[PDB]
């Protein structure tokens, strides 16, 4: 049956890449100019990854326990590595999730890359991004979970730098390579204290046997708590959250279709993924769930402040899904488990969906900026019309996802400390202004400076479809999506969600549109924090400042001690007995009466220390 | 279970022999089309 | 079996001389077929190798008058070094095609280097072992100073020089455990049944550390490498740092966890603060200097702290992340130093300001570089990570072991700093103006992808399935360490 | 020395002094944590 070749999921896709890879090396002309037979041959391979997640699911929303299959990986004297595969819902649900993106959006990428070079070396960086991912999600243990999450990690560097004819794509591919290594170095450690500590890691043994070593003594209270926020501090790198979020809009150099996958929730939801499958960790913890919302918190300020004064399209959609990343954060802080996975399951479409509308108007713009890109939908109809439902979907107007989503999180967060309320209620004001001036801006007046595909246009679709009709599994009458996913009246509080968001749309409908306040000199005067806010919150000038200067200061301040004081002190010796021989030749002087003297003299002295 | 590496080895190994073989034959830029040098690294 | 491996390259090497041309050619086919016959002979002699001990062993006796006997014997801790050097070395000579100056020599010195490579491994004689340990200078001297390098005077001098001013205590040292008490043993196994007193344990083992801390380069007794391995052609480079580092490495292991366990005990700390500084110096030293390949031997320097933990820690698994770094990194900088040979021979340049974008025209080297660079740095899916994770994890599970990892693990974040700032540096960005005039090299002919896709196939089948390349030896480490536990 | 001229090109760094109080730091690091290690 099924459940036994679950392990077959990634290695379709990695298989299909792999060969295309011996093809890109050997045969490379035949398989460069061989572009639409690989690309539907890697689609078939992610179809029938996509259909086996989809009876996965089906067999599990009806019913059945959890399948794992592990094997022994490492092995020694005493104890062992594992590393197999585990089925619960969770995993599932994240399976099909990625499946499904990645399908619709290989097929938008068949249309987004024109004659273009580099058609197929694209799909094969995305199969070995969907084999990656696919395998960090099916992963009993926390091993697992370092493996493929670096992988995506390197498969994120060579997406992002695909252009390397350019400049900015190797910086961005570099920055966001090392901010992630940050992030390996914190999750290392923290794998390394659990197994120090513990003595296994499988995300249920590791909480049943920290509870009991706390219940005893052995390690208390801060020695349990160090070595749980470095854990934390891979998620910080991988979602974007504070204070290592620069990499995220940088890595928007990169293609559109790229920056659709690693922005939905199937590359930067792996870290809120992580802090699902540890929950049994965080919570015998109190101590640091707080850190985890409130850092989710700051995150979404930030985010809704920084993307209000862009002018560049993606680089503001990088800081809206920063903020939502800050919002699922913070659900996971304060206690919610199945709150969380519902705003990432919702995001994972209408995000995604805004990306390819965005790659759509870039790619019919003949750049890049809302300023220079004015009243479209007379030649954008599909893409204005889905681009508005995406932009519906992560404000109020209640019948999308989006609210079913940040209502349930909201209300946890007032039940629940609802100080941290009442920062993130205005922050969804400030998500409900900037996403619509990124519409009002763009979709609606006149064409200000100086036409759709179909291939492009039909995934939009195919996501507006879910972005719709998502919202109704949760709905607190018939919620379906708590009970099959568990951790191991309301007016009054969602319709001022919905209240925030109609102010912000109505700020932007009279600001933008025909403009009656005025945006630039509401800019252009008393006011500083447009350019503050447009610098991005100095952040990046303050890494580039005091910490890549440190560590390029210091590599001098050990090489020229190298060079010098531990190669001089050994050449040295070299010199030395260089220089006695220079100097002890002279004993030698070519005087016979001098051997004359030390001959007999040169003894004699052997006879005064003798008897 | 545990798998082994002497069959993987006994495999492998005339494969190996046998491209080393033929791709000594095919080569390029070292013979005339460049490379006036000598392969040393001066 | 071992005595034909080691003699049929170097007595096949003597032939040479006398062997037709008309302009270097069939030199090089008579090298290969050698190097090829004689890994042959490796795996099918592996065959019958059984896996505890000297799974084979063929004594014999030229002087009795001193104790020197040819006790050549394979071992689960020296057979997957000797397939390492039988497999890499091939491909050097596969490698090293192109060689047109003085190519008997470079044949003849290579094949002589082969034999010196596989012997002491293939040795349980310690003054057998010192011959071969000696018999690597003279040849890489040669390789060395004559093709390779403008500083190449200085760097052979330096090489020579110090590799036999500290091959210097190995000989003392086996002298010293050799004639404590009333038996010329001269052997590995009878030599390490005897019982040290602690009053020269810790002295004859300073006496090897002096030795097998310069080849395997530890704190400033690293001074040689910039020099040797920025002053060498590639495919002597693949052995210099593919073998002769791990041939420090090993017999640090058989000399000083087998037979001064007592001592070792005392001075681990040492060895393992020694490897945390090495990886962190090394990668700061390789992120500073620009040239293009004293950057990657620097990275080789930083590379080695993971065996000097590994070996100074005392679980069953530190010993085997040793051994399985070794391994690795004898696949993984043959092919970075064979790229950087490569790269240098159409370019005719090392700097890296002095090019840029390179990688549109050719753009067959970027990808062959780019899969090596991601394998130095302990990237998952190779066997770079698993010694990383098996080091991390058995030091841990034995200095109030909890500052060293938080400053070993800092050569996660700072390898690719410099790895990924010579990628951007060198491929990336747009081509160079007329100052590069070279006429970038016609991408990679199949014969240097086949060298390195045949370096990174084991690699990767190491990565994903590791028990591959630690099946060998699981019984010989497991004795070791149950020895060395049992003293303490 | 003055190989080392690329984006590395901090000049305080290569004088005597300067890389006498360098090498005070890192050789007594290193003799810290060797008496740290023993003790
Ligand atoms: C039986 C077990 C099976 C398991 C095997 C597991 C290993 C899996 C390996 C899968 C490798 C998939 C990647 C294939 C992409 C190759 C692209 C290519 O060769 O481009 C080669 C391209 C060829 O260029 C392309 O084709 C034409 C060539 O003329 C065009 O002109 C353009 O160059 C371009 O279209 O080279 C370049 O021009 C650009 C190079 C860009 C840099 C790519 C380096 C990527 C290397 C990643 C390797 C990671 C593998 C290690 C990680 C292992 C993870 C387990
Ligand atoms: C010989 C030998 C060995 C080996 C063995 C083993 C370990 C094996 C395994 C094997 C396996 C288990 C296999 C696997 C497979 C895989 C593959 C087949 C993949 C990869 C490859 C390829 C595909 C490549 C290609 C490329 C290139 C070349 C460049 C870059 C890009 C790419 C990556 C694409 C050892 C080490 C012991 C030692 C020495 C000798």
């Amino acid at each position: 049956p099924l459940y036994q070749y679950a392990w077959l999921i990634p290695v379709l896709p990695l298989l299909g890449a792999l060969i295309v890879g011996f093809g890109l090396i050997a045969f490379s002309e035949t398989t460069s100019k061989l572009r639409r037979p690989s690309a539907i041959f890697i689609m078939a391979l992610m179809a029938i990854a996509m259909g086996h997640s989809l009876t996965l699911f089906w067999s599990q929303v009806q019913g059945h326990l959890p399948y794992t299959q592990m094997i022994e990986w490492a092995a020694a004297g005493n104890l062992h590595i594992a590393m197999g595969y585990v089925i619960d819902p969770l995993a599932a649900l994240m399976l099909v999730i990625v499946t499904t993106v990645a399908f619709l959006v290989m097929l938008y990428s068949d249309g987004y890359m024109a004659h273009d070079p580099g058609y197929v070396r694209f799909f094969a960086y995305l199969s070995l991004f969907g084999s990656s991912m696919l395998g960090l999600v099916v992963s009993p243990n926390l091993v697992q979970v370092y493996i493929f999450w670096e992988l995506v990690g390197m498969c994120s560097y060579l997406l992002i730098g695909f252009w390397y004819d350019r400049k900015s794509a190797a910086e961005a591919a570099q920055k966001a390579f090392v901010t992630n290594r940050v992030g390996d170095f914190g999750l290392l450690l923290g794998m390394v204290g659990l197994f120090w500590a513990t003595g296994t890691f499988d995300f249920a043994g590791m909480g049943d046997r920290l509870t009991e070593l706390v219940n005893t003594g052995l390690l208390s209270p801060s020695l349990a708590a160090i070595l749980a926020i470095l854990v934390f501090l891979g998620p910080v790198a991988k979602s974007a959250q504070f204070p290592l979020h620069v990499w995220l809009p940088d890595a928007m150099e990169g293609p559109t279709p790229i920056s659709a996958l690693i922005h939905a929730a199937t590359m930067v939801a792996a870290g809120v993924f992580l802090i699902a499958r540890m929950f049994p960790v965080f919570e015998q913890l109190p101590q640091v769930m707080t850190t985890i919302a409130w850092t989710g918190a700051f995150t979404a300020f930030m985010g809704a402040t920084i993307a209000i004064t862009q002018n560049d399209i993606k680089k503001s959609l990088a800081y809206s899904t920063i903020s939502q990343l800050g919002y699922m954060v913070m659900g996971m802080g304060v206690g919610a488990y199945s709150a969380g996975l519902f705003h990432l399951m919702t995001h994972a479409y209408f995000k995604a969906m805004l990306f390819l509308g965005s790659g759509s108007v870039i790619h019919s713009m003949e750049a890049q900026d809302m300023r220079y890109m004015g009243g479209l939908r007379k030649y954008m109809p599909i893409t204005g019309a889905t681009f508005l439902v995406g932009c519906l979907a992560i404000s109020g107007v209640p019948p999308f996802a989006g609210f079913w989503s940040k209502d349930e999180i909201l209300g946890a967060v007032f039940h629940a400390n609802p100080a941290m309320w009442l920062l993130t209620w205005l922050t969804a004001g400030l998500t409900a202004f900037y996403m619509f001036r990124m519409y009002f801006m763009t979709f609606e007046g006149k064409f200000r400076n100086v036409e759709s595909p179909w291939t492009m246009t039909l995934p939009l679709v195919v996501l507006a479809i879910p972005s719709t009709l998502i919202g109704f599994v949760g709905t607190p009458f018939n919620n379906l999506f708590e009970v099959f996913i568990h951790a191991p009246e309301f007016l009054i509080l969602g319709g001022s969600s919905v209240g925030i968001g109609l102010m912000g749309i109505t700020v932007a409908y009279l600001m933008y549109l025909k403009g009656t306040p005025s945006p630039q000199a509401i800019a252009k005067a008393i006011q500083p924090l447009y350019q503050f806010s447009l610098h991005k919150w100095y952040f990046d000038e303050l890494y580039e400042a005091v910490f890549i200067k440190g560590c390029r200061r210091l590599a001098r301040q050990v090489l020229e001690v190298d060079y010098n004081v531990v190669d001089g002190v050994v050449n040295l010796t070299g010199f030395v007995t260089m220089v006695t021989g220079e100097g002890l030749k002279y004993l030698q002087n070519g005087r016979a009466q001098f051997y004359a003297l030390i001959v007999l003299l040169a003894v004699l002295g052997f006879v005064i220390f003798s008897v | 279970a545990v798998i082994s590496v002497k069959p993987i080895l006994l495999a492998m190994t005339p494969v190996f022999i046998l491209l080393c073989l033929f791709f000594g034959t095919r080569n390029g830029f070292y013979d005339t089309d460049q490379y006036h040098g000598n392969a040393a690294a001066h | 079996w071992l005595t034909t491996i080691i003699l049929f390259p170097i007595v096949a090497a003597l032939a040479i001389p006398f062997i037709p041309t008309g302009k270097g050619r069939p030199i090089r086919w008579y090298a290969l077929a050698v190097g090829l016959i004689d890994f042959a002979l490796i795996v099918y002699a592996f065959t019958n190798f059984y896996d505890p001990g000297m799974q084979l062993w063929e004594s014999y006796d030229w002087i009795p008058e001193i104790g020197l006997r040819w006790s050549v014997g394979a071992d689960g801790l020296s057979m997957p070094l000797i397939l390492l050097t039988g497999f890499i070395t091939t491909l050097a000579i596969l490698a090293a095609w192109p060689v047109t100056l003085k190519p008997r020599l470079f044949y003849f010195l290579m094949l002589a280097m082969y034999g010196g490579q596989i012997a002491v491994f293939a040795v349980q004689d310690m003054l057998v072992f010192f011959l071969a340990w000696e018999l690597e200078l003279i040849p890489v001297y040669l390789l060395l100073a004559i093709w390779g390098g403008h500083k190449r005077q200085y760097a052979a001098t330096k090489f020579i020089l110090y590799t036999a001013g500290s091959s210097l205590f190995i000989l003392v040292a086996g002298l010293a455990m050799a004639f404590y008490g009333d038996t010329v043993s001269f052997d590995m196994q009878t030599l390490a049944a005897k019982d040290y007193a602690l009053g020269f344990q810790l002295l004859v083992y300073a006496g090897f550390l002096v030795a097998y801390g310069v080849k395997l380069p530890i704190v400033p007794l690293h001074t040689w490498l910039p020099d040797a391995h920025g002053e060498a052609t590639a495919p002597v480079h693949m052995l210099l740092a593919g073998i002769l580092l791990k041939m420090g490495g090993y017999a640090l292991i058989r000399m000083n966890v087998d037979m001064l366990p007592a001592a070792h005990a005392k001075f681990a700390p040492v060895l393992v603060i020694l490897g945390v500084v090495n990886i962190i110096y090394a990668a700061l030293t390789s992120y500073a200097q620009r040239n293009l390949k004293r950057k990657i031997a620097y990275s080789s320097i930083s590379h080695i702290g993971f065996v000097l933990i590994g070996i100074a820690s005392f679980t069953n698994l530190g010993m085997s992340g040793a051994v399985l770094q070794m391994v690795s990194h004898g696949l993984i900088g043959a092919s970075l130093f064979f790229l950087v040979g490569a790269t240098y021979d159409r370019t005719h340049t090392l700097i890296l300001e002095e090019m840029g974008g390179v990688g549109q025209k050719m753009k067959k080297i970027f990808a062959m570089f780019t899969a090596c660079s991601l394998a130095s740095l302990a990237l998952p899916g190779m066997s770079g990570f698993v010694a990383e994770l098996m080091v991390f994890i058995g030091f841990a599970t034995s200095p109030f072991r909890v500052i060293v990892v938080f400053l070993a693990a800092v050569g996660v974040i700072l390898t690719p700093i410099y790895l990924l700032s010579m990628l951007r540096e060198i491929f990336y960005g747009p081509e160079n103006k007329e100052l590069v005039e070279h006429e970038a090299l016609v991408d990679a002919e199949p014969r240097e992808v086949f060298i390195i896709a045949c370096l990174l196939v084991p690699i990767i089948g190491i990565g994903l399935y590791p028990k591959l390349l630690t099946q060998i030896y699981d019984a010989t480490t497991g004795q070791v360490i149950a020895r060395a536990r049992e003293v303490l | 020395a003055t190989d080392f001229r690329a984006i590395m090109k901090f000049d305080g760094a290569d004088s005597p002094a300067m890389i006498a109080i360098s090498a005070v730091l890192i050789l007594g690091f290193i003799a810290g944590l060797i008496w740290w290690a023993l003790h």
